[PDB]
């Protein structure tokens, strides 16, 4: 009585049986076949501590078992004993599927229609998330350079205060205005060229600022549509699994 | 950190011909000064000091020479241009400003810390500013390995610093294939050496018919005897002649920097293999040794700046593991929708978990905070080496849990010892489509970006500083465990079967607890380790202790079989260690080329920067230039990669600062592609809506500037630096017809004799394709050859280069006189058909191979056809058609274009997973069969079947090569490459689950399917579209 047991999945890969035991981390199991050239002898996956093991069903004189002893005359027998040892916890149902033949087809069609739309919702969001992740990493290193040329303009100015120093003393004193006001407007070119460097460089802090809250704002709408959007791909695959029985 | 743009200014392509650049003087005085963009530094220092007289201070300049520029650059760093003769456009400047300063400091170190620097990507200062322990202990360390590889090329000089600058290219067996020395006149070859006489480079050739086994000295004792042949000197004199002049002149390969330097057999050498399947005259140049060793020159390795309490054993404290999540500086969650937030923790060796995953409570989304003691289900003790925490915030919303902010930590730091103290992580983003609430194969370590959610943790103290033990307690130990097998004929049986199955098989419990049982006996078959390995219950002391003295006294192992031990799977340093020590003693030069893109990937496994399989790939790379050279390349195009930036850069840095005089050349390649990316990233970004004559004019326009010019002539070909790139030859310079619009560029061949082997180097530079899973597929079809080749199967495959150099930036090589099957169709007739005409194919390879040479070109086809067909089949590529199939003048056909086979893999919404079939054109066959009708039923068909059959099994036989490569290749952050199922296929195609004989029918029955497949359809070509 094989194939009326729910735990018995058929020719499933490896990759199938990974999928469907993650959440599910204590004791859950599912049976399958070996390989097609051995056909008579199946092999049992169990969760155990994390790491899914596999467990292979030998078939020898038509009785089953693991080790020497074949105390079991089928393979239903072999994994009902093992029930009643461990009294093995939860068998990976094929059969139960909880939600006629024309409102299972209609509804189908309407959630793999509704999955698709959210689907395209995070494509949108998730290429907005990484262009604005790739620009915030730009202003972030472009406020670094900002800031070190505002330092190599600070460093000219106190350059400019020790030199000028002497000359505008020797200035004062021989009453020569044409060169205090000459060496003054070329001081204040470069004071005024500080403030505009600043100025840009507050500019960008503050779009940077926005650009992060931004990001943090596709974030919350990707972690809130991440968690609807994987019901809603094992909703719809449990009614195409029913569509075909 | 590394530029974003190649632009020559902050969010500027390109700067206007002619820019106001703000001059900050020495005497204090600020001028702004009109210089045009392709200006030197020379020029605008002069220029600007003539403008500067006129301003105020002038008194206190001093003269020119006594002053150095210094500005911002896009990489946010004040940079000192020492090198005055560079280009304003090549100089990388955030903003249009330069500081005049008094230089200061070691001008030669800071020189070269420039140019370290700018082959790396980011400056070397960061590194410095970096305070991590174990990133100033990799800097120091790792030098040892690197004047170790100095001392080396300096052992038996100018011979040493020959064999480091160019190695010789040869095969690792000298044992020629029956099919290769067949080809040979009676075991011998016919190479023609050549000789410079006058200086305006009059030739003289000598033809010489020599035994293939002949070393390059005897190929020179030859041309000796036959230039000193009427000379009158006796039997005895012309012997003393010979003898002590073959050892005072080298060969050189025509046309480019490959030279014939050790004693291998010349067949050996990869050049002269080629000429013998080819059916080509070997071409080699003559020189004296003293003409090269005067070339070389000697780049000394100068030490850089930087190279300037109880403890208790983990096996005393008896005790449970613990941790405590103390809390989360924020999370990206609306308190809407999502109930709460917990922290999942584990503890993993490598993928396998060690115990069961331990979550803490679930707290409210806006107040992240736990101060819980998590307790695990494993004691201390039992903590393997590799033992790793992985942990992640989750949310809570029948009831659906996901990942919002991952993160890694070695339970076990770089110096043995036990984490212990509070902590903090900064964590990482969730990958795409990544639904595991864990990553374990995700990066181990704090986010370098610090502006993202911090989880602060706390280890137990335990009175002393807790260290891993030593291999002396280890194997006390397991002496011990043994004192606390049976055998029959059915046990070695089994364990010879369990051995040769694929790296992929399932193995079950009790096939675990057998090989464990028997793992003394297993030293017998050593192939058997790996299978082993996974049997080890890692989280049991006592088992592990016991495999660390079997690992310890295990037998050496193929270097192919000992990379499975570097993948994802094996995490053990002992294991790992054991890998590399295989890989020392028996990896040679040419097998270490050939899978160095995955030794480089498994790099990235390794939990600490300091490590065995780092010292040794480092040493190879500088003990070895051509291995040295894409290591750099393999390195340098993931330094994008913020997950990999630190490791990959700390390692380039080491590799900058012993390489020699190569660094030079690799910042010349730099500068080049650095070009070839701004220019193509106009075209891909702003000029993108203009015509191609539009797009063809600008590009002219851009490739003509003197700073283009200089910045692409006269630099060595990133895909192969033996060959060189001279001259731009503009006129055949274009942009193809094809997906990204990638850009064709054209070189002279600068060798005196480029004329013997190709005048014009041909190169395809692609902006926007990521070329990786080409670079993986072209050495996976190298490497089928190779197995073919070496077994005696004449296959010839066509693995052309490839080469990934940034984030999705690429060159691909030209091959020379080939078109697409459509390019055929094109040329030969058409006169609008709609079913273009199967015969076509044949009739064109008739034409350009007429007379005795189209039986050879006939042959060349079908042998190249038929492995062609084993290697798209085994590996799946389905998306063949007839513009990504090309065949040369001679008959080769080979596929391009291999970044979209795996597009439609992916089967969602009933697509029956889209099988690959087996498919042969009409077309091939006609060829195939010499143009015959019934060319399904032909001898000449007969044969090529038969060829398939032998190289299929071949294939089928290294299976697990294959599937040990692409598992290696799973830590990369190719998206086709993440999870062993997606491997899986190729174990369905080579039938690994069957016998040889039913997986050689299961072949025939997909082959002989594929001839009712290869089905004459009534559509026209365009289109595809049926009556
Ligand atoms: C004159 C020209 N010759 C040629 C063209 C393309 C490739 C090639 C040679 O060498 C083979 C390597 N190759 C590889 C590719 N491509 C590839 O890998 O993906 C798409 C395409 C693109 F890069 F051009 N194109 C070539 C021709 N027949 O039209
Ligand atoms: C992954 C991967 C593969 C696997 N091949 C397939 O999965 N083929 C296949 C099957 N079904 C469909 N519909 N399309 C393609 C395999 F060869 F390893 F098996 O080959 C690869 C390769 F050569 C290079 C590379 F960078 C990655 C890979």
């Amino acid at each position: 009585s094989l194939q009326d047991a729910e735990w018995y999945w058929g020719d499933i890969s490896r990759e199938e049986v990974n999928e469907k035991l993650r959440d599910t981390a204590d004791g859950t199991f599912l049976v399958r076949d070996a390989s097609t050239k051995m056909h008579g002898d199946y092999t049992l996956t169990l969760r155990k501590g994390g790491n899914n093991k596999l467990i292979k069903i030998f078939h020898r004189d038509g009785k089953y078992g693991f080790s020497d002893p074949l105390t079991f005359s089928s393979v239903v027998e072999l994994i009902n004993h093992y029930r009643n040892e461990s009294l093995l916890l939860y068998p990976v149902s094929k059969y139960q599927q909880d939600q006629n033949i024309e409102a299972v087809g209609k509804k189908l069609h309407e959630y793999n229609t509704q999955f698709q739309e959210k689907s395209r919702e995070y494509d949108r969001l998730y290429e907005e998330y990484t262009r604005t992740s790739q620009e915030i990493q730009m202003k972030r290193t472009a406020i670094e350079a900002f800031n070190e040329t505002i330092k190599i303009f600070e460093e000219q100015c106190q350059t400019q205060e020790r030199y000028s120093k002497e000359y505008i003393e020797k200035f004062k004193r021989e009453g020569n205005e044409k060169e205090i006001q000459r060496i003054m407007h070329n001081y204040d070119k470069l004071k005024s060229r500080i403030s505009e460097i600043i100025d840009s460089r507050r500019r960008l802090e503050e779009d940077l600022k926005k650009q992060a809250a931004e990001y943090r704002e596709i974030d919350k709408r990707m972690n809130s549509i991440k968690p609807d959007l994987i019901q809603l791909r094992k909703t719809r695959d449990q009614y195409l699994m029913w569509l075909t029985q | 950190p590394p530029r974003p743009s190649s632009g020559e200014l902050w969010g500027i392509h390109l700067m206007p011909p002619r820019i106001l650049v703000e001059c900050l003087l020495p005497n204090g005085m600020i001028v702004t000064l009109e210089c045009l963009r392709e200006a030197t530094l020379i020029t605008i220092k002069h220029e600007l000091f003539k403008e500067a007289r006129k301003y105020p201070l002038h008194q206190l300049l001093q003269d020119e020479s006594s002053y150095i520029f210094v500005s911002v650059t896009q990489e946010a760093e004040r940079e000192e241009f020492f090198d005055e003769t560079r280009r304003l456009c090549d100089l990388r400047l955030f903003q249009p400003f330069l500081k005049v300063i008094e230089p200061v400091g070691n001008r030669e170190e800071k020189i070269l810390n420039r140019e370290i620097g700018f082959a790396i990507g980011m400056p070397v200062c960061e590194f410095d500013m970096v305070k991590d322990p174990e990133v100033q202990d990799f800097r120091r360390n790792i030098l040892n390995v690197c004047k170790e590889a100095v001392d080396l090329r300096d052992l038996n000089s100018p011979h040493s610093r020959a064999m480091y600058v160019y190695p010789p290219n040869v095969e690792s067996s000298p044992e020629l294939p029956k099919h290769i020395y067949n080809k040979l006149d009676k075991g011998q070859i016919i190479v023609v050496i050549w000789v410079i006489v006058s200086p305006n480079n009059d030739k003289q050739k000598y033809t010489l018919k020599i035994n293939h086994d002949c070393v390059p000295e005897q190929v020179i004792a030859e041309a000796i005897r036959k230039k000193t042949r009427s000379m009158l000197l006796s039997s005895e004199q012309l012997k003393l002649c010979v003898l002590e002049y073959q050892g005072k002149y080298i060969l050189k390969v025509c046309g480019c920097d490959e030279y014939f330097l050790e004693k291998y057999p010349l067949s050996q050498y990869k050049y002269i293999r080629s000429c013998i399947m080819l059916g080509r005259m070997p071409n080699l140049m003559l020189m004296a040794k003293e003409s090269l060793y005067s070339q070389l020159p000697m780049d000394c390795f100068t030490m850089p700046s930087y190279s300037r309490t109880s403890t208790k054993s983990l096996w005393v404290i008896n005790s449970a593991l613990r941790i405590k999540i103390l809390c989360a500086t924020y999370v990206n969650v609306n308190i809407r929708d999502i109930d709460k937030i917990y922290v999942r923790t584990g503890i993993y060796h490598g993928g396998e978990p060690l115990c069961d995953n331990v979550n803490t409570q679930r707290v409210p989304c806006s107040n992240p905070r736990w101060n819980e003691w998590l307790n695990y289900d494993i004691y201390i003790p039992d903590l393997p080496r590799a033992a790793r925490l992985c942990l992640s915030i989750c949310s809570v919303k029948k009831e659906e849990h996901c990942p919002l902010a991952w993160g890694n930590i070695n339970l076990f730091d770089y110096t043995d010892t036990l984490v212990s103290g509070k902590m903090a992580l900064n964590l990482w983003p969730v990958p795409h489509g990544l639904e595991d609430l864990l990553n374990p194969i995700g990066v181990t370590g704090s986010n370098p970006n610090k502006e993202t959610p911090c989880l602060e943790l706390e280890f137990d103290w335990f009175s002393s500083v807790v260290k891993f033990p030593d291999m002396s307690v280890i194997e006390e130990h397991a002496n011990w465990s043994v004192s606390r097998n049976e055998l029959r004929e059915n046990d070695k049986e089994q364990l010879k079967a369990i051995s040769t199955r694929d790296p992929l098989s399932e193995i079950t419990e009790q096939e675990k607890d057998f090989l464990w049982s028997h793992r003394h006996y297993c030293v017998t078959i050593p192939e058997i380790l790996p299978k082993l390995l996974l049997s080890v219950k890692w989280n049991s002391r006592d088992e592990v202790a016991q495999m660390y003295c079997l690992v310890k006294d295990w037998p050496p192992i193929k270097p192919e079989q000992a990379m499975e031990l570097l993948d994802c799977n094996y995490p053990d340093p002992m294991v790992r260690g054991f890998a590399v020590r295989c890989l020392e003693k028996y990896l040679t030069d040419d097998k270490l080329s050939q899978y160095l893109i995955q030794l480089v990937q498994v790099l990235k496994y390794e939990q600490y920067l300091d490590n065995l399989l780092v010292r040794f790939l480092l040493k190879k790379a500088l003990t070895n230039q051509r291995i040295g050279h894409f290591f750099f390349w393999h390195l340098k195009s993931e330094m994008h990669n913020k997950t990999v930036s630190q490791r990959f850069g700390l390692l380039l840095e080491s590799y900058c600062r012993a390489c020699g005089m190569y660094l030079k050349h690799l910042n010349r390649q730099v500068e080049a592609m650095e070009k070839l990316i701004n220019l193509t990233d106009i075209l891909k970004q702003e000029k993108k809506d203009e015509t191609q004559k539009v797009q063809m004019k600008f590009l002219v326009e851009q490739m003509r500037r003197p700073d283009f010019m200089d910045a692409l002539q006269g630099f060595l070909s990133p895909l192969n630096p033996a060959h060189q790139l001279g001259n731009l030859r503009l006129e055949e310079c274009r942009i193809m017809s094809s997906a990204k619009r990638p850009l064709w560029l054209n070189w002279e061949n600068p060798d005196i004799m480029s004329e013997l082997l190709f005048q014009n180097n041909e190169i395809i530079f692609k902006n926007g394709d990521d070329l990786r899973q080409d670079m993986l597929t072209l050495q996976i079809i190298r490497i089928m050859e190779n197995i073919w080749q070496n077994q005696g199967l004449d296959l010839r495959m066509l693995p052309y280069g490839c080469l990934s150099i940034g984030d999705c930036v690429g060159l691909i090589e030209v091959v020379r006189n080939s078109h697409t099957i459509m390019q055929i169709q094109c040329k030969g007739g058409l006169k609008g058909a709609l079913q273009f005409n199967s015969h076509t194919l044949h009739q064109w390879l008739k034409d350009k191979n007429k007379g005795e040479i189209y039986d050879a070109a006939i042959d060349l086809f079908t042998r190249s056809c038929a492995g062609y067909c084993v290697a798209t089949f085994i590996l799946g590529i389905g998306d063949r058609h007839n513009s990504n199939i090309m065949v040369k003048d001679d008959g080769q056909l080979f596929h391009i274009d291999f970044g979209h086979f795996l597009d439609h893999k992916k089967k969602k919404f009933g697509y029956k997973r889209e099988r690959v079939p087996f498919v042969l054109t009409q077309d091939f066959l006609i060829v195939i069969s010499k143009g015959a009708q019934e060319c399904t039923k032909t001898r000449e068909f007969e044969r090529f079947q038969e060829m398939c059959y032998k190289a299929y099994l071949a294939i089928r036989q290294h299976a697990n090569l294959f599937i040990n490569l692409f598992s290696m290749m799973l830590g990369s952050g190719m998206p086709e490459l993440q999870s062993f199922d997606d491997i899986a296929y190729i174990r369905k195609t080579l039938a690994l689950d069957k016998t040889e004989q039913e997986a050689l029918e299961y072949f025939m029955k997909q082959m002989n399917d594929a001839r009712h497949g290869g089905w004459t359809t009534k559509m026209d070509w365009i289109f595809h579209t049926i009556k």
